[PDB]
Parts: C-alpha cells; sequence; structure tokens
C-alpha cells in the first residue's frame, strides 16, 4: 500500500503535469468540440 | 386572409370530421445500470489487499504508460483538419437542395 502510495505521488504528479500540459487539448479541444 | 379564410375554412373541415431489446427497453424507464465503484476508493486500513494491487498498481502503470504526449498535439490536430472536410461536404449538399427547392417554386410561379 505504501509502495503504491509512492506510485500515487509519483505517477499522479506526472499525470498531472501530462494533463495540464496537455490540457486536453483544451483550445484544440474547443476547436474540435464547436466544429463537431 | 392568414387570419379569417384560414380559421373559417379550418372550422368547415371540422365539421365534417366530426361526421367521421428486453434490457435495453427496460432501462429506458430511467435507470443506468451501476459499474464498479471500487478501484477509486480503497483503504490501507480496510480489508481487502487485492484492490492496492489487483485494482491500483497496474491500472496506474498502464495509466502512465498510456498518458502520453510523444505525439502530441499533431495527433489531435490531423484529426481536426478531418472534421472540415466533413463539414464542408454537407453544407455542400445544403446549397444543391436550396437550388432545386427554389427551381421548382420557380417553375410553379410561372
Amino acid at each position: 500500500t505504501e509502495v503504491l502510495l509512492e506510485s500515487i505521488q509519483s505517477k499522479v504528479e506526472s499525470i498531472e503535469q501530462l494533463q495540464r500540459k496537455l490540457q486536453h487539448v483544451q483550445p484544440l479541444e474547443q476547436q474540435n468540440n464547436e466544429m463537431c | 386572409i392568414p387570419d379569417g379564410y384560414k380559421n373559417e375554412i379550418d372550422q368547415l373541415v371540422k365539421k365534417e370530421f366530426a361526421n367521421i431489446t428486453l434490457f435495453l427497453e427496460e432501462y429506458r424507464r430511467k435507470y443506468p445500470r451501476i459499474d464498479t465503484s471500487r478501484y477509486i476508493p480503497n483503504e490501507s486500513s480496510e480489508v481487502s489487499l487485492l484492490g492496492i494491487v489487483d485494482s491500483y498498481l497496474k491500472h496506474q502503470e498502464i495509466v502512465l504508460d498510456t498518458l502520453l504526449p510523444q505525439t502530441v498535439s499533431n495527433q489531435w490536430r490531423i484529426n481536426n483538419d478531418y472534421i472540415r472536410q466533413t463539414c464542408t461536404i454537407v453544407e455542400e449538399m445544403n446549397i444543391q437542395q436550396r437550388k432545386q427547392i427554389n427551381d421548382l417554386e420557380i417553375y410553379r410561379k410561372r
């Protein structure tokens, strides 16, 4: 469970960094969603 | 008269009228079947170990391998271009229908 607490911390911080950087294409998503 | 003759004729027409799957359809009643609300919560102190490893580690590793960027925005904008080719085609048909519709009315007018 502590090993996973390490993974949740390390992986989720990378996921949050990857997600915020990606931003769900949030400008490309609006570009794509407003088109569809 | 867009207010008298239509109302008059409607009453005359009115007077002549006075004279004369199983699972899917059931779910439609308005309740979606519940899914596995287990993986997210769990508990360190609480019960079950598999949930820790049989739920969170392997999926997080698959997530971190899946969560990506290598291609990044290039893969997204490539699909955005396809959507523009799909959209213009519809409006071209809107025109073709618009022309033939006005063309038929044009013949009636004469």
